[PDB]
């Protein structure tokens, strides 16, 4: 993902437009259940690695089967994967979240 | 196992066993061999006690200091033989090499010799003569070492050389009788640099080394196999052996060789695969080039000439150029390129003749078939063009002359040149043209048409006529007027025709495909090749 | 001038095999990238009527699958090309059973000589490039996308899957400069791959028409 | 673009019928997509 | 060096005829087309 983004976006422009906001669904989450960033979380990281798989699969904008749509739709939400899957790494929401 | 080290002083297992079998205390005796000649340090035998203490017995550091100083002794003598002054250090190497020739047979120090031996650019030849001697030790020569022992053993380098050749000529046999047939890919597809960097070629060039006389010697080897055998793929690895050297570089071997700059020029024109006329000028003034008293050199010109690719491409441009001038509209006798081209054909086809002749001179060409049997081929081509004028103005001939066909079944050079028309006009895609020159087909001189080269190249240019391929008048004639005439006798046309029949055998007619089955079923005495072939097509149809 | 013209010669040569390959036809690895001095060597670095003069620099490449389909890719002397100088180009294309040509004119082709050549289009399908145009490869600029040209079978499952006539896509015209670099005529789609800022990439058909 | 030494990759050319003849009609659609967003953004002002 | 002769045996003659045959039909296809 990362080598599509640097030819995608040349002149290191990290800046982009996306439907959510990670990061504050992420305070928001922290805010609600009192995370407490302190102790060690009982989070495997395999359930964050396919949870964010089945998510991907849930968010469709062209919708079918045959390798046209399919094609179709994983260009239509390929920076919202890139994005999502770069924020909800195993690492990130072990030593960050 | 243990042999060889009583020379020095220091005693084996042998004398160890002498001298304790009548012995009746081992244990001082022991004591003093490993305290007193062992190593003269307080260190390791003062490091005895806490070794054995440990409960690790005191063998297993022992090897490892063994190990290890030979590991650091053969390192330091690989820096000294790169730090200093070079003949000192070489004397030096020299000195260690010959109080290690003592030790060479022991396998854990057999390294130690081996890698000093190779720290010596050139090995006595005393030293040398033994340990070619044996089997292991020959082998684990290194380059440098191998290229001494062949510098000044021609048998033995013959030998080595003999097996890669014995691969190379078994490659070029497979590939010229490929089930594969196709113009995309063929036995001429590949360029000249990778065949040179197959591994035949660069593993020669490798046991040759940096060596004159061992290129030299292995281009003679070459030559003697080809004369006697009379295979010429043993010209073409020697062609691609010089040219891969010089691409390396290996100006020594460029010197020396008196055809470098024509086998580079036609290397050149073998890449290109057009001998165009500044290439071709080129190639004849190199022609003219060669001095009298060293005729040796014609002999040497004309083998590289006599490459199967060499051959081809000349081949290819003498006829290319004859189109030229029918579209040109020019007599044969205007063209001085037509005459250096078929000189340069002479020479390549002629290189067998005149070496087994021993006479290093141009054999006399004919201008017979320049004034009479070039012209009838011209006319086919101008009656080509006849009948495809007139199919746009408002039948075509196929009327073969006996003229043709008596210099073709008589010359040489003409047979090679309408052989080579014959695929250009199949390259065409024209059957009126193929069942016009099919009677030509039929006899040709010097049996070159049966050869493996032109049967290849023919069933290749074949292959792009499967649509004609349907029709049962033209696969009969072409089969009964030229291949029903070698097949039963010579095998290799008959391969040749069952590998196309199953490139090509759902186009068959199956009345001509039940006709070449029946006729052409495999025969008790040939080869395994032509059984193989037919169960592959009886496999395959059904 | 003859160093000038050498190096117009070989650029144009470059950029005639890069369309030979974008088109599926097979180019050799080594002659896709020769340099200058391989070409000089080959051709003669003399052409001020000398060796690499035009004519002898013409190439025939074949089709990648069938080797049964090549292209010829003259090159006219005469700044001006007129009708006989084409008519002897289709008599030599006419021996061989290939039926497409490129030409490579260097001033404007006369309009005459354009008529004929548009009169015989079905049987034998041949057009021309002005010199000027093949100094630079359009499709390594920038702003020029990775066009891709589909065949009739991927065309009619992309119309089954959107549920839409063909007149209903975008249309690139006959006479655009990267539809006459994919020698593509009228009828045919094109796919476009696009990078884009808010999906990351975006694919687009445009019909030829 | 045909200049030698000039790079014939990143030069573009700012004229909207220029582009077009020169590149096609997906370069010209890019160019105006460009020469618009920095017509527009020249001044901060943000537009979707 | 090879003689050649410059006389004509049959081959170049006949190679001659048919080269102007072709050249009659060609000037003959030209009238046609280039109409």
């Amino acid at each position: 993902d990362r080598e599509v983004l640097r030819v995608i976006f040349p002149t290191g422009d990290s800046k982009v437009v996306l439907p959510c906001n990670l990061l504050r669904m992420i305070w928001n989450a922290q805010k609600i259940f009192h995370i407490n960033p302190r102790l060690p979380s009982d989070l495997h990281p395999i359930k964050v690695v396919e949870g964010v798989k089945e998510l991907s699969k849930k968010l469709v904008i062209v919708n079918g089967d045959d390798p046209l749509s399919r094609q179709a739709q994983e260009n239509a939400t390929l920076l919202f994967n890139i994005h999502l899957r770069s924020t909800l790494c195993s690492r990130r929401m072990a030593e960050e979240f | 196992m243990f042999a060889g080290l009583q020379d020095l002083g220091v005693a084996n297992g042998e004398d160890l066993k002498e001298t304790l079998t009548n012995c009746t205390e081992p244990l001082k005796a022991i004591e003093q061999f490993q305290t007193e000649n062992g190593v003269l340090l307080p260190s390791l035998q003062s490091a005895l006690p806490f070794l054995d203490l440990h409960g690790t017995p005191r063998l297993e550091f022992h090897q490892s200091v063994f190990d290890e100083l030979r590991d650091k002794l053969l390192e330091r003598v690989s820096a000294i033989a790169s730090e200093g002054k070079a003949e000192e250090r070489y004397k030096k190497l020299e000195d260690l090499l010959e109080k290690s020739f003592s030790l060479v047979k022991m396998p854990s120090l057999q390294p130690v010799v081996m890698c000093v031996m190779k720290h010596l650019p050139k090995v006595p030849e005393k030293k040398l003569k033994l340990v070619m001697a044996d089997k292991e030790l020959y082998r684990a020569c290194a380059v440098e070492v191998k290229r001494q022992i062949w510098q000044d053993n021609q048998a033995l380098f013959g030998d080595e050389v003999s097996p890669l050749l014995k691969q190379y000529i078994l490659e070029k046999e497979s590939a010229l009788f490929s089930t594969e047939l196709s113009v995309l890919h063929n036995f001429f597809s590949p360029s000249p640099k990778t065949r040179r960097q197959g591994e035949v070629v660069q593993r020669l060039t490798r046991m040759v080394g940096k060596n004159v006389k061992l290129y030299d010697m292995v281009l003679q080897f070459l030559r003697t196999l080809f004369l006697r055998t009379r295979n010429v793929h043993y010209c073409t690895l020697r062609a691609e052996l010089l040219m891969s050297l010089h691409d390396l570089d290996v100006g020594e071997i460029c010197t020396v060789d008196p055809c470098h700059k024509f086998t580079w020029c036609l290397d050149a024109c073998i890449r290109e695969r057009f001998v165009d006329s500044k290439r071709a000028r080129e190639l004849q003034g190199f022609l003219d080039g060669v001095k009298k008293g060293q005729e040796q050199v014609l002999g040497d010109l004309s083998m590289i000439l006599c490459d199967p690719f060499a051959i081809n491409t000349l081949a290819l441009s003498t006829v290319r150029h004859l189109q030229e001038l029918v579209g040109q509209e020019t007599l044969p006798r205007d063209s001085p390129d037509l005459l250096l081209l078929l000189r340069l054909l002479a020479l390549g086809q002629g290189a067998w003749d005149m070496i087994d002749s021993q006479v290093f001179k141009e054999p006399k060409m004919e201008v017979e078939l320049i004034t009479r049997f070039l012209p009838m081929l011209m006319s086919f081509l101008v009656d080509d063009y006849t009948f495809n004028v007139d199919q746009k103005l408002p039948s075509y001939p196929n009327t073969l002359p006996e003229s043709f066909t008596k210099f073709l079944q008589e010359q040489r050079m003409a047979c090679e040149v309408g052989l080579y028309y014959v695929l250009h006009i199949t390259k065409q895609r024209n059957k009126n043209a193929l069942l016009r020159l099919l009677p030509g087909l039929v006899e040709t001189f010097g049996d070159l048409a049966f050869g493996d080269i032109f049967l290849h190249l023919l069933t290749g240019n074949l292959a792009l006529l499967a649509d004609e391929f349907a029709l049962e008048d033209f696969c009969s004639s072409l089969f009964d007027g030229f291949f029903l005439t070698a097949s039963p006798r010579k095998e290799n046309v008959h391969r040749h025709a069952l590998r196309l029949l199953i490139h090509l055998h759902p186009r068959v007619a199956p009345s001509k495909l039940e006709a070449l089955q029946k006729a052409l079923e495999p025969t008790g005495q040939s080869g395994e090749a032509v059984k193989e072939l037919y169960s592959q097509l009886g496999e395959k149809l059904e | 001038d003859d160093e000038e013209e050498t190096y117009r010669l070989w650029k144009i040569r470059k950029t005639i095999m890069q369309l030979c390959h974008d088109r599926g036809y097979l180019v050799t690895q080594d002659e896709l990238d020769q340099t200058l001095e391989e070409f000089k060597a080959q051709f003669g670095d003399k052409p001020s009527e000398g060796r690499p003069r035009r004519t002898d620099l013409t190439v025939l490449v074949a089709h990648n699958d069938d080797p049964t389909d090549q292209m010829f890719v003259f090159f006219p002397e005469e700044p001006k090309v007129g009708i006989k100088t084409i008519k002897v180009y289709c008599q030599r294309m006419q021996e061989e059973n290939i039926t497409r040509a490129l030409i490579v004119v260097q001033q404007g082709m006369t309009p005459s000589a354009k008529q004929s050549l548009v009169d015989m289009a079905p049987k034998y399908i041949l057009e021309q490039f002005l010199q000027q145009e093949l100094l630079i490869n359009i499709t390594e600029h920038e702003l020029v996308p990775e066009h891709v040209v589909m065949t009739k079978e991927e065309v009619t499952e992309l119309l089954a899957r959107y549920k839409l006539r063909e007149n209903q896509l975008p249309r690139i015209q006959a006479g655009d400069p990267v539809a006459r670099y994919f020698g593509i005529k009228r009828g045919q789609v094109v796919k476009i791959i696009r990078p884009s800022e808010t999906a990351g990439r975006y694919i687009t058909y445009r019909l030829v028409q | 673009l045909s200049e030698k030494d000039v790079d014939p990759v990143r030069t573009t050319s700012n004229d909207i019928v220029e582009i077009f003849t020169v590149l096609g009609i997906e370069a010209v659609r890019k160019a105006l997509e460009r020469e618009l967003y920095h017509v527009i953004s020249f001044d901060g002002s943000y537009v979707n | 060096m090879l003689v050649i002769p410059p006389g004509l045996s049959e081959e170049e003659e006949a190679l001659q005829k048919k080269f102007n045959k072709l050249k009659k039909k060609k000037k003959a296809l030209l009238a046609l087309k280039k109409q």
